[PDB]
């Protein structure tokens, strides 16, 4: 997960 | 937005169409192309080729269970192209590269169409 | 193989699969959660979701045009999981997290119970 | 496009  | 976003989310849900596809699991359209015929869903065929969108986005083409291309495309070709819609991947080779070629242009695949004219121009 | 890739094919084609949500384009079923009703494709919903691949492939099921949920379900958790399918984008929340994580629990969403789960051990 |  990342931050887009 | 503040969202969060799973990388490899979309990969993984083209995977499982690909496996759905594999299964013949609820394909819903055949694509004839000469004496072959080739299973799909009609919103991965959209969602990768300009000329399904507009065939699927026809209110009485929508509700067709068959299609026939064109007969100058090659079956070859059309497979190589439907196998690069469920997987991103093409397998492009000196002796398929035009035909390739001419059955994205046809497809309206315009990053394959990019692809093939490139590896052509190195070849000159 | 010796296949070449196109990098952003697989984003790509969920960016043209969500198009053709927004667009009621080829939708086939509507899931129901209590009063709300969330119109999608079986195909993303099952590529998606454990519970809608095992509803999906059953041989009675498969042919239905409606899916009711639980009435435990939160339609606000449902519609924040939907779009994450269609977008790789979680909008999690302090407010929202807890019926997120139930829900993606319920849809046996592994990765999203996964996120939830790590965010739920930080605030504690 | 890439070799994978
Ligand atoms: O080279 C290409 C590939 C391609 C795919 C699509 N697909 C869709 N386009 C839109 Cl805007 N919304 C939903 C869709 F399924 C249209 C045109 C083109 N041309
Ligand atoms: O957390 C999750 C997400 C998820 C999706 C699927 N989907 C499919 N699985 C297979 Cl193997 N082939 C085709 C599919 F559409 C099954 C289980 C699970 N569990
Ligand atoms: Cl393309
Ligand atoms: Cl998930």
């Amino acid at each position: 997960w990342v931050i887009p | 937005d503040s969202c969060i976003q799973f990388t490899r989310h979309a990969s993984d849900v083209l995977l499982n169409l690909n496996r759905l596809r594999s299964r013949d699991i609820l394909t819903d359209v055949v694509i004839v192309v000469s004496r072959e015929q080739f299973r799909a869903h009609k919103t991965v065929l959209m969602a990768c080729s300009g000329l399904f969108y507009s065939i699927f986005t026809d209110q009485l083409k929508c509700n067709l269970s068959v299609i026939n291309l064109d007969p100058e495309i090659n079956p070859e070709g059309f497979c190589i192209l439907l196998d690069f819609m469920y997987t991103s991947r093409l397998n492009l080779r000196e002796g398929n590269i035009m035909a390739v070629m001419a059955t994205a242009m046809y497809l309206q695949m315009e990053h394959v169409v990019d692809t093939c004219r490139k590896f052509i121009k190195a070849s000159e």
